[PDB]
């Protein structure tokens, strides 16, 4: 069953590629990370989005 | 076909010459506009073309029998001249290469050799109080002389601790009175940045300096002038604002 | 017609830099082909015009009858990586017990490669350079003795809080890199990436960094490009009570993955100041040795 | 054993080194991560979120501190009077220091990209007005008058149903990146100056206020990146906690 | 008023050129922003003082109490992470002793 | 753990060792490298570039220093008088010490290959003249006269439309490489002597100078290589900088 | 995506073969380098080259 | 890091041990070996003389 | 703490305990403590012959 | 210095005696009436 899967980030969307020597995967390096962003989650959490070109209030 | 007869037409300017050396292409690389992969500013630059890309006659020094040699700092030479300098003032960012045509002609009974050289990032140092115990700095009129240019304090040392004994590294061209009567240097935009201020920073420096002294008998012409001519190539300006100067 | 022709043809915006020359492989030194005598009119290699600005294209095969030489001399030793991957002295930090210099076991050093001629002149051969670095920190007493002390080197990038005390709050190092070494341990060594905002470091900035008027006051800032001003370097004791030993820290820089660009003539005068090409005016020396007459050795 | 040489650097403790080390708890498993709303994955996600730009600076008297969040704009009885002005430099002091972008920039030495400053008018609906808002790139002084201000990047703002116009101050730099411009020789990395002029006037009917306020929000555009990790410009402790 | 950030792009506010931006966003990630070892505790064992004088100190584990590491962390409300602890021991002068 | 033995050499700091070491900045990316004209890839590219050979050596009086860059050549009223003479050794003092090749050679203990010294005549166009230029390989003294000078490698130079002739001093050595020849027992690695004689005369019409000057440029041929890295022969510091 | 590509010489013509242990490639050795030269860039940057055999000025 | 134990024998300098050590000269190339008459390859070649 | 420095032919020889030549910007040098085991270095064949 | 700002040619004396300055057709109108000498300066061609 490979090695232990006890990293804090286990089962997340993020795809890490890390280096480890011990059986417990939480002792591994921070490693290389996958670059994904989602600005709209915080910058545009409106219900009905209007276009850039559009007048928001009409 | 011949090698010494040349003609340089840019915009509405035209330089002819019959006694020249071959044209030097700077660092074996023709001047070019800035790619969309090198640039970083998002502004759509102005490329005025003909109006600014043309020859400018800015100075004419008199080569006397005992002269130390002169220099000019680019592109501070044009900043008040023509419609090139206008764009360089109203804008923050600038980019261009030059086509320098230094020219000096005498008879066949004159002798002497000039050394035209384009030294990038020509930083100028000061005589440190004569003794070496003074961290003085050059005035504005020495680092940015502009139109009239500046006469060397000492020519051996290039006013920077560096020797003129090995200046022919960077793109150069001799004006030897018994063979040629003009030099021509084409440089591209030489900088670690895609654009720069053009007022604060000076991409390079033109060093016109004699190594073998001018000499002549009691002939009928003792006034031998060196004339500096230059022409911006592939000029780009970005970051528009109000007119700002030195 | 439509549209105007002087726009259609126009080469405005041509992106690629037209190359007048391409690079060829030269693992070995150039081999020499055999040569014979030649008595002809028109073919004349030796005669050249230096006015042009080019170097002598005349090859030795056309100046003297030559044999065949299979040259296999390597040119690897003469590369920017194998010429600059030499660790040199770039800094000396002093932490005396009591003196004119820093007396509280905290010294700050704004990172300046120059200030040490040998490493400087070698580097000053080029105008623009781009490289990763490998820094080594040698710590000892002014006699060279090894003592049981614990130092803290901290890299303080531009804008970060500079330590104003031996026990400053900035020594928490929550973000900026710092290293904890004993003098008992071998020299600390760290790899450093190229971190200029420009594509290359500049050993020469022919201009001013600020706008406006440049009177005799702000005239010392001429030649100051902040792009290769990478911040300050700080050392601790560590606290909280003052140290028991006099300390000296020497910084050594090794360059790797080097890429210099435009070549520069080579300094022939004594360096006098950091980031400033000033020179003694009455003590102007020739670039080399001199003899009594041009007709004698 | 297997022959090894110790290179310089052993026994050193680099605080930013990403190596491994021994685990205290064999076979420990973290409690399963349930779903938590609004996860952050990159600090640039937060840098695109607009926050109050404190352009009004008056500590007087630590009670009128809430005035620092807004412009005074009133019915000027003239033409093109200057309203307000501030530095576009985000890491510099001090108006950007109220923004989330400003503090997050304080943890990075280098940045790059366009910025956005959105101005919301908080007058009455009866109040109207057109105002110029100019961005003057590095070089050039404070625009003495409006006529020599518009020569840079600017936007004409009309008060109406939509409260806010957004002045995008595009990434105009010589370098690919800008270090913090503070405050002497490092002016090399300045971004420029944003000034606010009256294009026409603040015009009001009979029964409405002669003076209103404008709120400025600021954030980064989507071509924004940060590059080098520094400590916070100011440490918040004097002298020992608890 | 809506509560959203400006959707206005620079391409529609000024005539722009083409820029192939290849600036990396890796430096601005939670791992590469928090993988920085910071001071979180100082334990004192003096020979004789007001503080612990018997060479045994107890410290209830509290990350805060040191502003720089605190404020950086206090940017978020909930955080989940593995940790790497380092313990530096010396005398108040910084001397290394055989203890 | 994995069994290891420490061989002698641990904890040593070799300044030229090409190993790895810990990185201070996780995931830092260098600002993209734009195009910069004229990149150097190998120091041999610079060694083929000609520079002024200071054959004239006169420090008098630190004002007439610019005379060091040129020959005096005049209308000798005789036959085959000696014009000038210098050592072909590039790393030796002192005429080659003005050349870029000379200083770059100063960073290397060993070199190999042919060298080129180009002489440009800077007289009037009316001035003519033929001159012999001899390269005498190691062994043999300074050629006392022209007749016993030509016996080596030489070139007859005619003044004309082309200013410059180039004397190629071919790689003539017993060893594959030459260490710097300076200045006693190390004469083993000498390259030889270059002397300049008047083949005929410097001939001038009525209205032109009786004395002209010659400029010598020097560089390395394409079969040139360097092998061993030393410190610069002279260090430029007395005593502390700043 | 392999490992990090943050070497200073990344994306250049030069072909390096280097040794590295950490995720960041700028911490790698100077390594072996590709031997390519271009003397004409500095030694012969003239526009219209003439042959070795040719008289330059005619 | 990678777990290692130091066996007895570390830090010792055995004068006949055939291990490796750091090189002083990166990318140095020895001058090509020309032909030299009468090369010795084994001392037994001399013992038969 | 010693410093061994290799000074190839023509390189500046140290004339002082604190000479300027000890910057070692090019020529190989080694920094060892006497506490450390013997420093060991591999050297190539560097004769011109 | 304030002359070269227009259309110009640099002439070098040599084997070829003559340079030719081409003064290109630069007018607002398609045609030029004779410019002489008051109000009709509208049709002037310029100065060499
Ligand atoms: C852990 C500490 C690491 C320190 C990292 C410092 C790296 C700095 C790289 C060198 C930058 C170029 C050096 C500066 C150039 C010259 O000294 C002057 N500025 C010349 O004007
Ligand atoms: C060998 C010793 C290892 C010690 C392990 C300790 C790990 C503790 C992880 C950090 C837990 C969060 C820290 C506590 C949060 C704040 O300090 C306060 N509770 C805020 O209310």
């Amino acid at each position: 069953s490979h090695e232990n899967s006890n990293s804090a980030t286990e089962g997340s969307t993020i795809n890490y590629t890390t280096i480890n020597y011990y059986k417990d995967s939480y002792a591994a390096t921070a490693g290389k990370q996958s670059l994904k962003q989602d600005p709209d989650k915080f910058a545009n959490p409106v219900k009905d989005i209007f276009t850039e070109m559009a007048a928001p209030l009409k | 076909y011949s090698d010494r007869v040349a003609q340089l037409t840019i915009g509405n300017s035209t330089i002819t010459t019959q006694e020249a050396a071959n044209i030097i292409v700077g660092y074996g690389e023709w001047p070019s506009y800035c790619s969309d992969s090198d640039a970083t500013a998002v502004d759509k630059p102005t490329r005025p073309d003909v109006s600014v890309n043309r020859f400018y006659t800015l100075d004419t020094k008199l080569w006397e029998k005992s002269s130390k040699g002169w220099y000019w700092k680019f592109p501070d030479v044009l900043t008040e001249t023509g419609v090139f300098g206008q764009n360089a003032q109203f804008h923050y960012l600038y980019r261009s290469g030059f086509c320098i045509h230094v020219q000096c002609n005498a008879s066949k009974f004159h002798q002497g050799a000039l050394l035209v050289a384009v030294l990038p990032e020509y930083v100028i140092g000061t005589v440190a109080g004569g003794t070496g115990t003074e961290d003085s700095h050059p005035p504005y009129k020495q680092t940015q002389p502009g139109a009239d240019g500046f006469e060397l304090q000492h020519p051996y040392v290039l006013d920077a601790g560096i020797p003129i004994s090995q200046l022919t590294v960077c793109p150069h061209q001799w004006i030897n009175l018994r063979t040629n009567n003009c030099a021509t240097i084409i440089v591209p935009y030489i900088n670690a940045l895609p654009f720069d201020s053009a007022l604060n920073h000076c991409n390079f420096g033109l060093l016109v300096v004699p190594i073998s002294p001018l000499d002549y008998d009691q002939g009928a012409t003792p006034v031998i002038p060196i004339t500096i001519t230059l022409a911006p190539m592939c000029s780009e300006f970005a970051g528009l604002r109000q007119a700002v100067t030195q | 017609g439509d549209r105007v022709a002087d726009v259609i043809e126009s080469s405005i915006g041509d992106s690629v830099s037209r190359a007048l020359t391409h690079a060829l492989p030269a693992p070995t030194g150039q081999n020499t082909q055999v040569s014979s005598h030649r008595l002809d009119t028109g073919k004349v290699p030796a005669l050249q015009a230096a006015e042009i600005g080019a170097s002598s294209n005349a090859s030795d095969e056309s100046m003297i009858e030559t044999r065949c030489v299979l040259n296999s001399h390597s040119t690897a030793e003469t590369t920017l990586d194998s010429f600059f991957s030499r660790a040199g002295l770039v800094g000396e930090i002093d932490l005396p017990l009591e003196g004119t210099t820093n007396p509280n076991g905290y010294a700050n050093w704004d990172i300046d490669i120059t200030g040490y001629a040998q490493m400087r002149r070698k580097v000053e051969l080029f105008t623009y350079m781009r490289f990763d670095a490998e820094f080594t920190f040698v710590a000892c007493t002014p006699t060279g003795e090894v003592v049981p002390q614990l130092l803290q080197y901290m890299f303080v990038p531009p804008g970060a809080p500079k330590p104003d005390s031996r026990e400053s709050l900035a020594w928490q190092t929550a973000t900026n890199p710092s290293v904890f070494v004993k003098l008992s341990d071998p020299p600390a060594q760290v790899s450093v990436p190229f971190m200029s905002p420009a594509s290359a470091y500049q050993w020469f900035y022919d201009g001013y960094p600020t706008f406006g008027e440049h009177k005799q006051e702000k005239d010392l800032e001429y030649g100051a490009c902040p792009n290769n001003m990478m911040g300050t370097f700080s050392v601790r004791t560590v606290g909280t009570s003052k140290s028991k030993y006099p300390l000296v820290v020497r910084i050594y820089m090794r360059m790797k993955h080097v890429r210099a660009w435009i070549p520069r003539p080579m300094r022939n005068q004594n360096y006098l100041f950091k980031a400033n090409p000033n020179y003694a005016g009455n003590s102007i020396k020739p670039t080399g040795a001199s003899r009594t007459a041009i007709t004698t050795l | 054993g297997f022959p090894t040489e110790l290179k310089p650097g052993t026994n050193q403790f680099l605080t930013t080194d990403d190596g491994v080390s021994a685990p205290i708890l064999p076979n420990f498993h973290p409690t399963p991560c349930i779903h938590i709303p609004g996860e952050v994955r990159n600090l640039l996600e937060l840098c695109q979120v607009e926050t109050i730009l404190e352009v009004n600076n008056v500590p007087t008297n630590a009670t009128s501190l809430m005035e620092r969040l807004r412009f005074p704009v009133s019915a000027q009885a003239g033409k093109g009077e200057l309203c307000a002005v501030f530095r576009a430099d985000p890491g510099r002091s001090g108006p950007w220091q109220s923004t989330l972008l400003g503090q997050l920039c304080g943890y990075y030495t280098q940045w790059s990209g366009s910025l956005e400053v959105t101005f919301m008018f908080t007058g009455s609906f009866m109040a109207t007005g057109k105002m110029l808002i100019a961005y003057t790139p590095p070089g050039g002084p404070l625009p003495k008058d409006r006529a020599t201000a518009m020569l840079g990047t600017h936007v004409i703002w009309d008060f109406g149903l939509q409260s806010s116009v957004t002045l995008v101050i595009p990434w105009i730099s010589n370098t690919h990146y800008r270090a913090h411009a503070r405050d002497g020789v490092f002016d090399y990395y300045t971004t420029g100056l944003v000034s606010i002029w009256y294009q026409t006037n603040y015009v009001v009917p009979i029964g409405a206020p002669n003076t209103a306020y404008i709120i400025a929000l600021a954030a980064a555009q989507k071509n924004f990146t940060m590059q080098l990790c520094k400590d916070a410009s100011d440490i918040l402790q004097t002298g020992t906690i608890q």
